[PDB]
């Protein structure tokens, strides 16, 4: 918090924190399934599947194959967009939704298209 | 006694045939899958069915690259031998 | 109509809406219909329960060591073990029926009896 | 040595991996103790409701709800584990066990043991108090079959009176995946309990004669239930805790397989630029 500020600094901490209690639960989910999980720790699973998905970038080297243009990504809005996705302003949203995708005004491009 | 998921190429798909990879892909998604299930063996019975499923298919996987000496397969047999594993026929 | 609840010892086995239900008792056989008296009795030994229900044919039950209890808003019967007549086995009854031990002899006849024999 | 660390490395790495899918198989099994437990418990809250009523109809006059005139004995089932790897599980359960014993002892009762579970019958194997009778081979899952057999005998032991003037049951109460603790409770004689505020056939002490004995077989088989709940999330907890050791003790001997590689290296350098040197 003394290079980067703050702000960016508890976000990039929360979703470290969620990244890392969703890597804990990977075990259960893979061998008893989601539904042995409680409510909260599905309530977790569904904002930490959508976080790692909204790493996903369309990015300048993937603009040979798929043609679609790489998306530049500002410092404040990644992170305002990683503030919201934590407090989980996008549960409602499928996972689809979030791969490779360039922010969050492109985020409700393709939500509102899908 | 290739030990998968050790054992890498960095030349990766490029060298097979497209019906190989068409059929092993998943190969070694299913033994990466088997080889962390394998732990559970003692416990077939509490494990959940839909991985119960992989544990059973990584047996017969882990069974179905298992080979003789001095027989080498044409990639023309060894297409639908692993056809046989990743498709489930042997399940 | 009749609330009628089966619970077993380690399971609410079954429950629904009925118009009647019959039971064998330590004081004779016993119907109740969808007002009676508020009751309390120990079925027999070798019982089977005969529930007539309004959806759908009659549900037949044989019962081990069951208790039944009335309150005028339901019926529970409170039951260690229980069989529907869809379950049991003829041969594996008539097998029991003949066993020497009192309890298993009991269970042979009450499966016997669901299965109208 | 190098050879003598890398086996413990791929030993450690092995019981890792045994101790985690075991702490997982606890993690399913807490689930399933907790659902055969909610099954369990409309008809152990209907047989009190039923219990209730009879008693407020009889004349209470029954053997089990009465204080004997000598304290001769007291009965005390402790219900324990078969299998292994449970951490403080049975350790709690001996431990209140041993306090219950020690009260008893000071009212003036010495006590007779029940046991139910494997490794109870052990820690009563080496510490010289008889076992009067134990039942070993279904702990991790009781059906009503065994609670029936165990609370007959118990009640037998109660009416004899060679025989018991109260009786006690030993277990841990399952209240939350992160909260059991050891408890002792009396199963007779019951106690009676006034409160502020039915036709019975045939009489409604004929029935009560025949339920208090069906009623302590409940109250067992519910005991029977939250043990086996509570030692498969103590098994849970201690086998997550054997996990986290493995993988500190891997560590510490990846740590040292390093320092020895690269001393071994070190070492072997150093005695051929000294054979180069004196050349």
């Amino acid at each position: 918090p003394a290079i980067v500020g703050d702000e960016h600094y508890r976000v990039a901490q929360e979703v470290i924190r969620i990244l890392q209690r969703y890597k804990d639960l990977q075990d259960i989910i893979a061998i008893l399934g989601i539904d042995e999980l409680s409510e909260e720790d599905k309530q977790l699973v569904n904002r930490a599947r959508r976080i790692e998905r909204f790493l996903s970038q369309n990015m300048m080297a993937a603009e040979q194959f798929t043609g679609q243009p790489g998306s530049t990504v500002p410092l404040k809005e990644t992170i305002e967009a990683f503030d919201k996705l934590t407090k989980g302003e996008f549960d409602h949203l499928p996972e689809q939704a979030f791969f490779l995708i360039g922010g969050l005004d492109d985020l409700a491009k393709k939500a509102e298209s899908l | 006694a290739i030990n998968v998921g050790v054992s890498v190429s960095r030349v990766g798909g490029a060298a097979q045939i497209k019906a190989m990879k068409e059929v092993a892909g998943s190969l070694r998604l299913d033994l990466s899958q088997y080889r962390e299930l394998e732990a559970f063996a003692a416990f077939a019975s509490d494990l959940d069915a839909a991985s119960k499923a992989q544990l059973d298919r990584g047996a017969r996987l882990v069974e179905l690259l298992k080979q003789p000496q001095y027989s080498p397969l044409a990639v023309e047999e060894q297409v639908v031998a692993i056809f046989l594993g990743t498709q489930g026929h042997l399940d | 109509d009749l609330n009628v609840e089966i619970v077993a010892v380690e399971r609410e086995l079954w429950s629904g809406p009925a118009t009647f239900v019959f039971t064998r008792t330590t004081a004779g056989e016993i119907g109740i219909l969808p007002r009676h008296i508020p009751l309390v009795a120990q079925l027999v030994d070798d019982a089977m329960v005969r529930v007539e229900r309004e959806g759908e044919d009659d549900l037949r039950i044989a019962v081990d060591g069951g208790f039944l209890s009335v309150t005028e808003e339901t019926v529970r019967i409170l039951v260690e073990n229980a069989q529907f007549e869809s379950e049991i086995d003829a041969d594996a009854a008539k097998e029991d029926a003949a066993s020497d031990d009192e309890r298993t002899a009991a269970w042979g006849r009450a499966r016997l009896r669901a299965l109208g024999q | 040595t190098l050879r003598e660390l890398r086996g413990r490395i791929r030993s450690a790495g092995s019981i890792k991996k045994i101790t985690k899918a075991q702490e997982l198989i606890a993690t399913s099994r807490i689930a399933k103790a907790q659902a055969r437990v909610e099954a369990a418990r409309p008809y152990a809250a209907e047989i009190t409701n039923m219990l209730t009523e009879l008693a407020g109809a009889s004349a209470l006059d029954h053997p089990l709800l009465v204080e004997r005139k000598q304290p001769k004995r007291a009965g005390v089932l402790v219900v324990s584990s078969d299998r292994g790897l449970c951490g403080a599980y049975n350790a709690n359960v001996l431990r209140r066990a041993e306090e219950l014993f020690s009260l008893l002892r000071d009212e003036g009762k010495d006590p007779v043991l029940y046991v139910v579970g494997r490794k109870a019958l052990g820690y009563f194997s080496f510490r010289q108090r008889t076992v009067v009778e134990s039942w070993t081979g279904f702990s991790e899952r009781p059906t009503y079959e065994n609670a029936r057999e165990i609370a007959d005998t118990l009640v037998n032991a109660f009416m004899a009176g060679l025989g018991v003037d109260e009786l006690h049951i030993v277990f841990t109460e399952f209240r939350s995946m992160l909260s059991q603790t050891a408890v002792a409770r009396r199963a007779a004689p019951m106690e009676v309990e006034y409160v502020g505020e039915y036709s019975f056939e045939p009489d409604p002490e004929t029935l009560f004669d025949a339920l208090l004995p069906r009623y302590i077989a409940t109250r067992v088989y519910a005991a029977l239930l939250e043990a086996a709940a509570s030692e498969s999330a103590s098994r849970r907890r201690a086998m997550k805790s054997a996990t986290d050791n493995a993988d500190d003790l891997i560590k510490a001997l990846t740590l040292a397989a390093n320092r020895e590689r690269q001393a071994q290296i070190t070492q072997e350098i150093s005695e051929i630029v000294g054979g180069a040197n004196a050349l």
